[PDB]
DNA sequence: TGCACAGGATGTATATATCTGACACGTGCCTGGAGAC
């Protein structure tokens, strides 16, 4: 029915309106003062002030790191705009780091813009071109104007296009008889289909037969769009969205990733103020998370250092689980968490605890609660006390073979028979460490 | 992208019933009466049904008396 | 094709109870991790959950890669099995992330219902409209049955496809409207008058009956990776060929995610996972690793089978030793299946099921010996000696593998031991590390 | 303009100085380093002077003893149009640019053209536009009626004219710009008539505007080199540009400047971080500082006899001594009780927070324990738990919530190596399960 | 003003008629041995026989050597090519690092080329074309100030007219060796055809309409063989915006070169050019790889390579690229046995002083001589270089309060403002946390 | 004797549905304004 996955059993913090994480609400079992800590950290990010905030989540292995964040993305909304990383996607091929960690940087902040757009619209009915006089004059086009005449719902309206027009008119491959939309903002023109005034079943091209356009042909409407300021740079970057010649070039070669200089962020942080500054614009800043922080280099964290002291970098969100640890790219330093101490100087780190025998019973109830399976009281029992004994994610993983296996002796319950056969069929990383200890040839 | 016609459909659970009950009612060969409330809660059912390429006419408040 | 190493392998070899036969469907002995590979089949054919790890270890020659092709013939068509290995994520042209990312997505299919309408009638009269240049094509196409009479409208696409396998009115002719197909059956009128330039010695068929026009219902399989590279740029589907789809970004991939779920909700598509398997799986570096222990928790996952024979081993990036190569966090996350090692019966039952595949016939003295030698020696190298006295055989002209022929086999072609012997022997004879050696035999 | 949320340098509006370059106690933002900040205004007087170039000043010091905060002081009391580039040590490690070319093109950005030209233009309220054309259009006839609050004018209309004015259409009421030369009309908005809103200009239509221009040295060498055109400054691949186009603009420099049609501004190129780069680029930058067009360049590094990058040895600062023997150093100085109670009060009054005096205190004892950073970092979410409570101003147990709450680098330190066996070591060695 | 960096008080190396280097001269203090041997390879350069030699003066820090290497690019004069170089900017990421060393080798060999410059500029009063659809030939009458001139024109010409969009009019502008044509713009006596107009309006010349002019220009080997090898092709000589596709760097193949040289023999000996080798600076040697240095052995023995001079501070070093090779001055001894090498001797207490006279003098600055002493015992105590950097804080120290003479007590305020590295470094020692 | 809490009563809010109600547009015509002397 639904897929689920390591996840999506949580829906939130679950904390009360003071603040005060409830020991089990929200698909959340314990964690209080992290969750209470992630709490503070929400209503700062929904605050909407500060930028180039930043924590670190450490903790053990299997206590609920990515989790945390990734409530944290369910209790902010869909709006804010969270942008997830790993640590090693920052090395690329096609431009260096440190212009990946500025794109990454710029992609967490949202922008909501009020558009207005000028639209012409309607049926095509009269498709006539004039000429030139000297079409072999070398400067200047074949084709002189172009004249078109649309006809909407209760108006009809007659244009001299110009020829520019007329290019993205005919690459459309428009006719007579077909409804077209032009918008005079681009000069880019969508062939929506047909007209249904005429026959439909003579036709061989699967075509999409649409009803003439209501209201006038002329038209002038309002679109709210949300923009991140990356899709800016991006777009002023390659332009594409023109009708000119590098414009229809740059929709043919193939992209690539360059080094976006800071005059052009300049620019666009010029023309979003102004944007902002006439009413028609709102600023969204949001989250940044990159997880396994430890496989950065010193020449990333070297430039973090720079990059959150910018006024316009948003919260960002780390995740690690070193105790101590050389830092990737030096030779003799030793730093907690594999992060540089002039980078630690500007965090607040956030403690993550290890579970219990209880909290694991029930951490195992409410997964398997949510895989839609049904378990025995002494199989719950023997899981919690296998959790305890070698691993969360092992007694977490070994769910669904015994699911499969009391399937296929047509049972709906999973008894211990079940949880026995699945601890001999499949092993955690303790056996096969003993087992390849006493082993014969690299086994 | 223009505002499509199969989302319009599927947005709305009671019109997805609908189109589905009137596929087998139509594949029966039949004759059929549906009753509403709001104008543009049949307003958008005559677009579904020219959507469909139904036989259908309308009669509501803004009928003149002749029509009737 | 030709005969593989893994040809004579058809299934896992399980009963409903997914209990092993002990020598069914090319698979002999092994039943804690066949039984195991059943149980991981079962759960990928469920198709409920995502991002679960399995793990294949052990000695070599021992059925890691036996196992997972078993899987893969068991799974059957229309499910994607990705099989890499772990040297092709080092790319120049892309990045380790976004190769394993590729491969990620390579392993999810989506199964798209299309609506079609197919046309099959008796060409009555063709009339092409095109400009001066040849560029913009129109025209009216009539076709007919044995009933009715239809006139169509023909665009551009339409005309490029009658104009190949020329259509001469008169032949009849099948087009399917979403897949824009035109098969030409055949010629029903038989012309007298012909020009003497083309052949036109199609088949004689019938002009067909009924309705011209029928509706049908047909469904594809298509994986995520391609509708990423077919929204990526322009030319997206030669990119599907020429593997030039350089670092697709991510505005791309979370807007297909949101139109999959949009196409699901509208039960338009369905979503069939799939298997990727990553045979050695030790050659991998610490960040490709720290990269599949955060893409194993999406939902848009397939099940991730890993194959490795290191024992503790060094992980690839770092400078400390760990168990199969692999940190343990990626084992934290894993579930392994250990496979075990084989007696003198399985490597003689295995032995028989090759020489059977590759068609040839043993002796059972010829059979004795080499159990014995592939007891002694590898299995593998047994297994490769067969086809060698088989051509010895008819080097001396009978069609039956005898001992001598084995014999000659042996004494031909050496082992891993015997060329280590030798070389042992003969050290001023070879190259050594330091580049030392000793070529005149004076 | 210059949209900013709050930032970390953002209390900063120059260096606090009077005019016998001296420095006041707590001006513009800054508290303390009173010789730092005399040396940081002598330094301003040297790029304010102009008449010498390439020097090299290093600013050294602990960690967080306001290193940044001077360059961003500097830079906030240079003003506009004088260039300011500031870059990071591990920026020029590009993968399509050499290093040599990287710092070349970081030098020749902080070095500016003063160039002083004079235009037309006619600004006004459109009053009536009367058109009149042909069946083919072969001729147009046009009249258009423009004011200001002072002037009224008809004018005659020629043909591109007329087709620049129906392009851009442009109606009654509005308020346009035209330039005669270019043909460029921009549409300034509607006038204030009811009947986006711009008053009406006031008096004469033809005005003669003389605009200053200042374009870098960089830009003048991409736009020269005609294997890119302008564009490359915004995508940014220029490319390794070769070294006669920089020659030959160097020379046109030289001959602009006898004539007089052009000013030399010189600029601060600042690198932070500076212990990052490579020994090769500090071997650029030993001869890059013996030219004409070269700026003052200020670098800051916090390391004390570290290895320096790409050899195998230590060297203070880890700068090698030929670098160290081009450069004068400012040391700057660990801070008391009460710069540190006074920098907290400036943060504190930056980002809205009301604080007591007693929570003062407190952030004060626990910045001089253990780091100024970690308390500014503590006001800020402590305002959020005392906003949870619906309290306006912060007080004591606030701070303490805030303080258990978020963990600093000792405590963290001491939580780690009391644990260590839940931790990953250096040999990747970790145990999960808690029993046994 | 002035901008004074560093340099510019070396305007030669001070040298008699005879080769004999005076004490103070030519803003030289000191160093006779190496300004005379300088000399000597200045006139070997200015004899311009020989090819490939090579010469590499070493020493220590702040000594003198790149202020030899200028004073020798000032001895030689502005016709003579010059290309100063770094080691380090030989490592690029388009091209192998050979083929750059080849591009600054050919860098430095130049051309001199005898050119007349021929202009047409006025108010275009006739366009008369004329044919045999090919128009055969147009004539055009321009007009100045000074009285009218009547040209004719091949269509070439006509069609590079009515590109710029020529009417009967306009002020254009018409080189007559090149055929270039550009358009001013239109006529002032045409100014009130219209009230509102997009023309702009330019006075007639006030000039003849002919001109003539003799220019000389300097060429590069480099610059032709960039010239001959562009991998897409040729561009328009208006191009505000770059091409569609990247063109970056490529290995330029010896038969381009071979052919470039034909082509310039064969244009010397008809008297048109005339051949100048040049000199190819490198300072920081001792940052070259290993391959650099084999292949420099190979590029020295070549028939058309220019005189090479090279720096180093370095003693007895490793190679950078090798593991186990000490050789001198960071250079490999199968280099070293091709050149000449110049020692350069350092300083002692009265040249310092005389050296800090000499910048306080070119800097505009007025020094007290109580002063003086100090200023020079705080350079022999810890550098020339801090005694030099330190002028211009005590020139504004002293400005600052309305002083136009350096007192004592600004070289004391500007010693406590700015430390050197010792001090600094003796901070480093005594400190706990990183400074 | 006063106050607080709970239950009932009523207003209302926003899209309906009928359903008029007074306005703006598509055809005749004839005579008077326009051309010519
Ligand atoms: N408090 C909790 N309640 C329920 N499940 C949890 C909790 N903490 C961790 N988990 C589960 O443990 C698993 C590992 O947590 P995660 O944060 O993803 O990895 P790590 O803790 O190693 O960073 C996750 O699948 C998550 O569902
Ligand atoms: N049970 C089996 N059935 C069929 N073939 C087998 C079996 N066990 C081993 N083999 C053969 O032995 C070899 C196993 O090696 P491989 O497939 O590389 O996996 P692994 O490396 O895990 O042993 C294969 O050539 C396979 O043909
Ligand atoms: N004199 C000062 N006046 C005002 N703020 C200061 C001063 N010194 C330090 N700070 C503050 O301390 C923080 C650290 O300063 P900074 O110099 O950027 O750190 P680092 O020394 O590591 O570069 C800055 O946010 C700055 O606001
Ligand atoms: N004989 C001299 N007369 C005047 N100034 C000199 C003399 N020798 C050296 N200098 C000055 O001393 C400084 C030494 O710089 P430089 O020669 O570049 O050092 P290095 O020899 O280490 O390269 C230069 O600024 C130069 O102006």
């Amino acid at each position: 029915v639904t897929r689920t996955a390591a996840h999506t059993h949580i829906k939130g913090l679950g904390l009360d309106e003071s603040g005060v994480a409830k020991r089990v609400e929200g698909g959340f079992v314990g964690q209080i003062e992290a969750r209470e800590a992630c709490g503070v950290i929400v209503d700062l990010i929904k605050a909407k002030k500060m930028s180039g905030r930043a924590i670190l989540l450490a903790g053990g292995p299997s206590t609920g790191k990515t989790a945390l964040a990734l409530a944290i993305s369910q209790e902010l909304g869909p709006k804010v705009p969270f942008c997830p990383l790993v640590g090693s996607e920052l090395y690329s091929v096609e431009v260096k780091k440190t212009e990946t960690l500025m794109e990454n940087f710029r992609r967490a902040i949202g922008l909501r813009i009020k558009e207005t757009k000028e639209v012409y619209e309607g049926e095509v009915t009269e498709l006539t071109p004039e000429d030139a006089e000297n079409p072999l004059g070398g400067y200047g086009k074949t084709i002189s104007h172009v004249i078109v005449g649309l006809k909407s719902a209760k108006g009809t309206k007659t244009l001299r296009l110009d020829p520019t027009i007329y290019e993205s008119i005919q690459r459309e491959k428009v006719s007579i008889g077909d409804v077209i939309y032009i918008e005079a903002n681009t000069g880019a023109v969508k062939r929506v289909g047909r007209s249904d005034a005429y026959a439909t079943e003579f036709d061989l091209e699967t075509e999409e037969y649409v009803p003439l356009p209501k209201g006038e042909v002329h038209k002038k409407k309002e679109i709210v769009q949300d923009v991140t300021l990356h899709d800016l740079d991006v777009a002023n970057a390659r332009p594409q969205g023109g009708q000119d010649v590098i414009s229809m070039m740059g929709q043919l070669l193939k992209p690539k990733k360059t080094e976006i200089t800071e005059k052009l962020r300049q620019e666009v942080n010029k023309v979003v103020a102004k944007y902002i500054d006439q009413g028609v614009a709102e600023l969204i800043p949001g989250v940044l998370f990159i997880d396994e922080v430890n496989m950065l280099d010193i020449e990333i964290f070297t430039y973090l250092n720079k990059a959150l002291e910018s006024n316009i970098a948003p919260v960002v969100v780390l995740a690690s689980n070193r105790g101590m640890t050389t830092v990737r790219g030096t030779e003799d330093v030793i730093s907690p968490h594999g992060v540089p101490p002039d980078l630690i100087d500007r965090l607040l780190i956030v403690r993550t605890l290890p579970y219990d025998k209880d909290e694991i019973r029930t951490i195992i109830e409410r997964r398997a609660t949510v895989e839609r399976l049904q378990v025995e009281s002494s199989a719950l029992d023997l899981l919690a006390t296998m959790g305890t004994e070698t691993s969360l994610r092992y007694a977490l993983q070994l769910l669904a073979p015994c699911g499969i296996l009391a399937q296929t002796s047509n049972r709906k319950e999973i008894v211990v028979n079940d949880v026995n056969e699945a601890k001999l069929l499949f092993l955690d990383a303790k056996r096969s460490t003993k087992i390849l200890e006493t082993s014969a040839n690299y086994l | 992208s223009m505002p499509s016609m199969d989302r319009f459909i599927t947005e709305s659970a009671k019109l997805r019933k609908l189109d589905e009950l009137l596929v087998k009612l139509k594949s029966e060969g039949h004759r059929v009466l549906i009753y509403f409330q709001m104008t543009k809660m049949m307003d958008l059912m005559e677009e579904y049904l020219t959507y469909r390429q139904y036989n259908h006419i309308r009669l509501d408040g803004s009928s003149k008396l002749e029509d009737r | 094709s030709l005969i593989a190493a893994h040809s004579h392998i058809t299934g896992l070899g399980l009963d409903e109870n997914l209990q092993p036969r002990p020598t069914s469907e090319g698979m002999v002995g092994q039943l804690q991790a066949r039984r195991a590979a059943g149980v991981i089949l079962k759960m990928v054919q469920n198709g409920t959950i995502a991002g679960r790890a399995v793990l294949v270890a052990g000695p070599p020659s021992t059925g890691k890669t036996a196992l997972a092709m078993g899987v893969s013939q068991s799974l059957g068509k229309d499910v994607p099995f990705t099989a890499i290995a772990g040297s092709e994520i080092f790319s120049l042209e892309l990045s380790k992330t976004e190769a394993l990312t590729q491969a990620f997505r390579k392993s999810i299919g989506i199964k798209i219902k299309e609506e079609t309408e197919l046309i099959e009638g008796e060409v009555v009269e063709i009339q092409i409209d095109r400009s001066i240049t040849g560029g913009h094509k129109q025209g009216k196409l009539t076709i007919k049955t044995t009933d009715m009479e239809t006139i169509y409208e023909l665009g551009n696409k339409m005309i490029d496809g009658l104009t190949k396998e020329k259509v001469l009115a008169g032949d009849v002719i099948s087009i399917d409207k979403a897949s824009g197909k035109i098969t030409k059956l055949g010629r029903s009128f038989a012309r007298s008058r012909d020009y003497d330039a083309m052949g036109a010695d199609t088949r004689f068929v019938q002009c067909p009956e009924g309705e011209l026009q029928k509706r049908k219902t047909v469904v594809h399989t298509v994986s995520l990776h391609e509708i990423d590279v077919i929204n990526s740029r322009t030319q997206g589907f030669l990119a599907l060929f020429t593997g030039d789809t350089g670092e697709i970004r991510s505005e791309v991939r979370d807007q297909i995610n949101t139109k999959v779920a949009e196409w699901k909700e509208e039960g338009k598509a369905e979503i069939v996972p799939g298997v990727l398997f990553i045979d050695e799986v030790h050659m991998l570096d610490i960040e490709c690793f720290s990269f599949i222990n955060r893409a194993l928790e999406d939902e848009f996952a397939p099940i991730v089978m890993m194959a490795t024979n290191r024992g503790v081993s060094k992980t690839r990036g770092t400078n400390y030793k760990s168990p199969h190569g692999l940190p343990l966090d990626l084992l934290d996350r894993s579930i392994i299946i250990t496979t075990k090692s084989y007696n003198e019966q399985e490597i003689k039952t295995i032995l028989s099921i090759r020489a059977q595949e590759e068609e040839v016939e043993l002796s059972s003295d010829a059979l004795d010996l080499l159990t014995k030698t592939g007891v002694e020696t590898s299995l593998r190298y047994s297994s490769n000696l067969i086809s060698v006295a088989q051509q010895i055989a008819m080097k001396r002209k009978n069609n039956t593998v005898e001992v001598e022929d084995v014999k000659r086999a042996y004494l031909l072609f050496l082992d891993s031991a015997r060329s280590v012997k030798y070389v042992q022997e003969n050290e001023s004879q070879y190259i050594d590390d330091q580049g030392n050696v000793q070529i005149s035999i004076a």
